[PDB]
């Protein structure tokens, strides 16, 4: 008889949506998640979807339809996953199952109108719904420790056991890329510049993947800022301008570890990852200080894992083994761990299938999918 | 009769142990798996399966029989739910199960699966069974 | 009386891939799915199982005659599941089926597998006609990349008054296998 299909996997994120079959090793599809609409002035369409979005941007309003992880517009979001399956991937969505990401702490009743819209609207034959912390951990090659998962809308410590998040110790962060990206702007404003549009906004956001990091120690680097000229870089933005950028290099991700910077009154990374593992069982501590996973665009950063480490040691006792894990594949970790998770053997019995969806309702998903 | 129920849970082979006990007025295992874990409950772990504090046993764990487990999901004590998911604790590399314990009106369902399944799986039975004997005033 | 008569070789997907295309085109008229995914199952084969294989004619281009695909056994080392089995429809009844079973048993059989599994419905007559009989259920292993971790006392009331049988769409399937 024929061979069944092989699954998808689609990882929603607040920025980026990243999407493949199971089993293979990178996403065959990353792209924007957004929808444009008409600023001002038929035009061609009511909206404008994801890539196309993208290209159009000049003469668009964008909406992310995912805000720090959650899903806030279900008919943009419907959008987004029409987008994904016949434009993005070209596949019928009937004919796989498929695996869908979720933030921590989903609420129910996002994760059940999730279930609903796969099944009811695009007629997949079975899904799964995971959290993203753990693909990133059965990333790494791990069933057991605690992520970092810091993308472009929230940042989550999440400690995991045996390939089980814990929710109760889970850590949450509404600061990620975007706000950093936003912060460099308003302090190269500060330095003379003038970054201020959507548009100068994404140029920003380029200029912080390819010339920012993590100081190891932050005040002895803003001293050696203010000594020197060794740690300037320049930039040459698209229409040959070029601007030259120094201590905000290391200001900016030092936001992660400092939220005052951005006016956030809050605890940063490595104090919100002590606190996760200080609310999980002891017996797994631990493990927990020994397998401190990084997943996500915005711990891309040269610099944050030895910095971490640092930090850590310093909270934790002094006896702690501590080790700090930086894949260099994190960018896109959590689809990895996504394609892993839906090629092993133990997952065929995992599916929420059409008939156990038909018999139980939605509300089948907060049994299944934990 | 009791045991009636725990072959119809041990029936399709995914699951190690399974076991049905009383938690009103004064404790005891109804119907249990023979020579396993669960069947060895005592009227202690009982008190902090269903006692008022759903927060030591997240840094303390618990025990079910003597067996150190660890818990995920509590939800055990709210409506609509009833349910509480947990992973066994092991010394020396030894695998660890899947354990979901659903209330009902006077009992305990308890289900450990074997290596490998998949603690939804086990939900989603131990739910099934709840949800029956609720059905039928249990 | 079906004595095949054209010179056929039996040579894996992922090593003729000039012809991916036309085995794509072979399949999906049997089983209509998209040809993004068809395409893309045929380019998970590889020497490491799963790994499909094509019935090949010498004569522009070699004629795609037949395919079928391969799959390692949970828990089975020497078992391998055999699914896909399909002759162009054009060149149905001239024991070009005949060869591509025979070839698979030949080609698992030098790499050390002792038994083929498979399942089907309305052709069971065909497989025990080549000897397969019926068998339970197995399941295969499906294809992961090399690039991947590869580490991982009050009464009761009463009571409520193997899937593996049945396929995607709810039928009843016969098991079937056979020792090579
Ligand atoms: C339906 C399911 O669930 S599993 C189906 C497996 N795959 C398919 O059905 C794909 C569509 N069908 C096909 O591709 C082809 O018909 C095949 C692969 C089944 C058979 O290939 P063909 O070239 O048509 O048959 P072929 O010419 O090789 O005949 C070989 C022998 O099997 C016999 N045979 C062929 N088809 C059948 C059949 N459906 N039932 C019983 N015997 C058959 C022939 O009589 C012949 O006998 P002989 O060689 O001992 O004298
Ligand atoms: N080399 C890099 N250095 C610093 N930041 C980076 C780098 N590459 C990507 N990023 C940042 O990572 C973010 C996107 O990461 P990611 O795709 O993990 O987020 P997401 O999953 O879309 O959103 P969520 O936070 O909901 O997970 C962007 O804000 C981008 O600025
Ligand atoms: C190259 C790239 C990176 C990314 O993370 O894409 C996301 C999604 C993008 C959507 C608008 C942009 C114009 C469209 C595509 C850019 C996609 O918004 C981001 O740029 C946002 C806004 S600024 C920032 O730092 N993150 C990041
Ligand atoms: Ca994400």
């Amino acid at each position: 008889d024929e061979d069944e299909t092989t699954a998808l996997v689609c990882d929603n994120g607040s920025g980026l949506v990243k999407a493949g079959f199971a089993g293979d090793d990178a996403p065959r599809a990353v792209f924007p998640s957004i929808v444009g609409r008409p600023r001002h002035q038929m035009g061609q369409k009511d909206s404008y979807v994801g890539d196309e979005a993208q290209s159009k941007r000049g003469i668009l309003t964008l909406k992310y339809p995912i805000e720090h992880g959650i899903i806030t517009n279900w008919d943009d979001m419907e959008k987004i996953w029409h987008h994904t399956f016949y434009n993005e991937l070209r596949v019928a969505p009937e004919e796989h199952p498929t695996l869908l990401t979720e933030a921590p702490l989903n609420p129910k009743a996002n994760r059940e109108k999730m279930t609903q819209i796969m099944f009811e609207t695009f007629n997949v034959p079975a899904m799964y719904v995971a959290i993203q912390a753990v693909l990133s951990l059965y990333a790494s090659g791990r069933t057991t420790g605690i992520v970092l998962d810091s993308g472009d809308g929230v940042t989550h410590n999440v400690p995991i056991y045996e390939g089980y998040a814990l929710p109760h110790a889970i850590m949450r962060l509404d600061l990620a890329g975007r706000d950093l990206t936003d912060y460099l702007m308003k302090i190269l404003t500060e330095r003379g510049y003038s970054f201020v549009t959507t548009a100068e906004r994404e140029i920003v956001r380029d200029i912080k993947e390819k010339l920012c990091y993590v100081a190891l120690d932050f005040e002895n680097e803003m001293a050696t800022a203010a000594s020197s000229s060794s740690l300037e870089k320049s930039y040459e933005l698209p229409d040959g301008q070029v601007i030259t950028i120094g201590n905000e290099r290391f200001r900016c991700p030092e936001t992660l570890f400092q939220p005052s910077f951005i006016g956030m009154e809050s605890a940063g990374i490595h104090e919100t990852t002590y606190n996760s593992i200080m609310k999980c069982d002891i017996d797994i501590r631990k493990d927990l200080y020994a397998n401190n996973v990084m997943s996500g665009g915005t711990t891309m950063y040269p610099g944050i894992a030895d910095r971490m480490q640092k930090e850590i040691t310093a909270l934790a006792p002094s006896t702690m083994k501590i080790k700090i894990i930086a894949p260099p594949e994190r960018k896109y970790s959590v689809w990895i761990g996504g394609s892993i998770l839906a090629s092993l053997s133990t997952f065929q019995q995992m599916w929420i299938t059409k008939q156990e969806y038909d018999e139980a309702g939605p509300s089948i998903v907060h049994r299944k999918c934990f | 009769g009791w045991n009636a129920y725990i072959d119809n849970l041990m029936a399709d082979g995914t699951c190690q142990d399974a076991a049905i006990v009383g938690y009103k007025d004064s404790p005891s295992v109804w119907a249990a798996v023979p020579g396993k874990t669960f069947v060895n409950i005592t009227p202690a772990e009982v008190g902090v399966l269903v006692g008022k504090d759903r927060s030591s046993f997240y840094v303390n764990g618990l025990t079910l029989g003597g067996q150190k487990c660890s818990v995920i999901r509590d939800s055990l004590l709210q409506d609509g739910e009833f349910s509480m998911d947990l992973r066994t604790k092991s010394t020396g590399g030894a695998p660890t199960f899947n354990v979901t314990v659903t209330k009902t009106d006077k009992t305990l369902v308890l289900l450990m699966g074997k290596e490998g399944v998949h603690g939804g799986l086990i939900n989603k039975k131990c739910y099934e069974m709840a949800s029956h004997l609720r059905r039928s005033q249990y | 009386g079906h004595m095949s008569l054209a010179e056929l070789t039996l040579e894996p997907v992922h090593r003729r891939p000039e012809l991916l295309d036309a085995c794509a085109d072979l399949i999906n008229d049997q089983w209509p799915r998209s040809r993004t995914s068809r395409l893309h199952s045929l380019g998970q084969s590889s020497d490491a199982f799963p790994l499909c294989l094509m019935l090949l004619s010498p004569h522009a281009a070699p004629v795609v005659v037949g395919h079928a695909r391969l799959s390692r056994v949970l828990n089975q080392p020497q078992s391998l599941l055999v699914e896909t089995v399909v002759v162009a429809r054009a060149l149905r009844g001239r024991g070009f089926g005949r060869r591509l079973m025979e070839g698979l048993e030949v080609f698992a059989r030098a790499r050390g597998f002792r038994k083929l599994h498979l399942t089907t419905h309305d052709q069971v007559h065909f497989y025990t006609h080549l000897g397969y009989q019926l068998g339970e259920p197995v399941q295969g292993l499906v294809f992961t990349s090399r690039r991947l971790p590869a580490t991982l006392l009050p009464p009761p009331p009463p009571l409520p008054e193997e899937t593996q049988y049945q396929n995607v769409r709810g039928r009843p399937i016969f098991w079937m296998e056979k020792d090579i």
